[PDB]
């Protein structure tokens, strides 16, 4: 076949609530997978690990290299520099991989239940959409009360690209469904959104009932002669 | 008149709000909402003494009252992450258009003292105003 | 590689609007060359015309075939077998697909923008959502008015299953962002959802202003005089 | 006789009125429209004819038709009529209820009551 290199960035879920930012190189395209050669510009902790070489399309050998580190020289801007100099090629080639610059922050959204679900009494919807983030990673958890819920409880979808407004920017989607009793009782929940390019990190947004589109209004305007001190 | 949303003492409106599980339809209710607003008629622009006349038009932006940018404490695996809990507080600034009963509010004026002058401090709100 | 033979049931597109019922039972992994004959189990009145092989994985071939049987008896409760023959190891491949039972019907809702987003004089965003129908085949598109608007104007995500309760069910999402003064000035618009459960086929929403409006407002001036407020 | 919708007073070019006729035992009934108190000629609108009703037990008969008028007309406030005529009734009259024309309420109240907040 033919033989190509890649780099791959840290995941989010391990760069934000951990900090252990690993690195991965990879080929593919090999049959006489031992003959292999990684090298990174920084080693310090030089025991960069390598591992089986599982297969690929069609039963091909592959090599991957890991190299560890946390976040802190990520995310200030250096660089790294993986190359292979095997020996079934008589030339080597390289690659590189350094964090995304030119970024925006999401806009976080929860809706309220549709109305006519509230009628049926069995089991009501909440949506949250996030829009408008340059990176395409994203992380999504919900929380009842102060309780965070297990991952098997609600469906997130992927990450797409919207249609262009100038700049490419990026958007995703998820939903929860709760019991139509405990909604009406008074619970609250959450939607929280974690994102590299928040200045905190991570940002939440809370619904309930009571907080919600009135049926009725009351407006009283006084006038104060007296003072001006509002007890 | 049950659950209190917004106390805020800067403009002095308060918002509060009720499920009134009403009598007839007993399955449905209603949400009320109620706005109260009070009023002050002998208030500058600006809080100081000559700024510009009395305060004749008053605005509330109920986007801006129910704002919320304080960083909070999460629990999510088993840690405590700080979070943000808006997406508009790209910032005081604000006008007030009342005082507080719990802020000084002084200012500086010049007299004279026979010779140069000085610079002499005055309480705008005196009950509020001593060193203690 | 080695050989295989899959064959696809229709596009719902051509099944729902146009008149386009086509199967298609391939074959790629081919250690020999374009050498490849097909026959199917009904014969309605029309020849299973074929193309020629494409390019695929370092050596490896794909042959088609497509049956055009756009007369559908697919809904009646045909069964529709394809069966291979080419000089390759020698045993003819037999394939069987069939249209599904157990239906379920989707529940589409249809979401108003969020207040912060239009008490901001730009773009807002509209929501639909469909969930709980039985097989992953669904459309959406969305109108103005009466004009379908076209289809690089909005962006909609894949359709994956959600957690439930025995009985596996679907679920997809997709935005749309309109201009203030649109909204503003009283245009409606419109969510169409195309599934085979539906007995009509089609389902629709529609939104505006005026959907959550409040049906009471009560102003009360207190004058002077009067001033009795609490803390 | 029915209000016109809002969407069609919307792009203010015409507007239309439908008179519905409803529940009556014979399938002989005539519809005659007029403006005012003049009539129309009677192509210058379109009536259908008689259907049998589905109704449980005994049997009934509908009848409708339309007038599609000048839309500014109807903002002025002039008036529309329908006159449906039948030989099982006193005299074969009329209905003449749409014209261009929210509960507001408006209250002084002394309130020097006995002990209350705001
Ligand atoms: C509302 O009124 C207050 C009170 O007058 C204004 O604050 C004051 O503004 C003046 C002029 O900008 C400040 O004076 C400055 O003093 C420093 C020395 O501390 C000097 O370096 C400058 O040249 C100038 O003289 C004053 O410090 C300041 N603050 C007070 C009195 O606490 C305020 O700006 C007004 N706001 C609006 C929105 O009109
Ligand atoms: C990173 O790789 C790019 C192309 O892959 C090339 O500019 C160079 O090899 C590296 N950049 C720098 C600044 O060293
Ligand atoms: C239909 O498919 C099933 C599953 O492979 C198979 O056992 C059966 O023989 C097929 N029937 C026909 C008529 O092709």
């Amino acid at each position: 076949c033919h033989p190509r290199l890649s780099l791959h960035r840290p995941a989010l879920e391990d760069l934000l609530l951990g900090s252990e930012a690993n690195l991965t190189c990879t080929l593919t395209g090999l049959r006489d997978a031992s003959g292999a050669t990684f090298t990174w510009t920084p080693s310090s902790g030089k025991s960069a690990v390598q591992g089986p070489p599982e297969r690929d399309l069609c039963g091909c050998y592959s090599v991957s290299s890991v190299l560890p580190g946390c976040a802190q020289p990520w995310n200030h801007g250096e660089t790294f520099t993986c190359t292979a100099a095997h020996p079934e090629l008589k030339t080597p080639l390289t690659a590189n991989i350094t964090k995304s610059g030119n970024t925006f922050r999401p806009e976080v959204h929860l809706l309220p239940p549709p109305s006519e679900e509230l009628a049926l009494n069995e089991l009501v919807t909440l949506t949250c959409l996030a829009r408008g983030f340059s990176p395409k990673d994203v992380l999504v958890r919900w929380l009842q009360g102060s309780q965070e819920l297990p991952r098997e409880k609600y469906l997130t979808w992927a990450s797409r690209q919207e249609p262009s407004q100038g700049t490419t920017t990026y958007a995703v989607t998820s939903i929860l469904r709760v019991a139509a009793e405990d909604w009406k009782k008074g619970e609250t929940f959450s939607c929280m959104v974690g994102h590299e390019a928040l200045p905190l990190a991570f940002t939440q947004k809370t619904i309930d009932r009571l907080a919600g589109k009135p049926t009725h209004i009351n407006v009283s305007v006084v006038m104060a002669e007296a003072d001006g001190t509002c007890y | 008149e049950r659950i209190v949303l917004v106390d805020n003492k800067c403009k002095c409106a308060r918002i509060t709000s009720r499920i009134i599980r009403s009598s007839e339809d007993p399955n449905e209710d209603i949400v009320e909402r109620n706005i109260r607003i009070i009023v002050p008629l002998n208030n500058r622009e600006n809080i100081s003494d000559p700024t510009s006349p009395l305060r004749t038009r008053f605005v509330y932006h109920l986007s801006d009252l129910c704002k919320k940018c304080d960083p909070t404490e999460v629990e999510l695996d088993n840690q405590i992450v700080t979070a943000t809990q808006s997406n508009i507080c790209d910032e005081a600034t604000e006008t007030c258009y009342t005082y507080d009963r719990n802020k000084c509010y002084t200012a500086v004026v010049p007299l004279v003292y026979g010779g140069e002058t000085k610079m002499v401090e005055t309480a705008l709100t005196p009950d509020a105003c001593y060193p203690d």
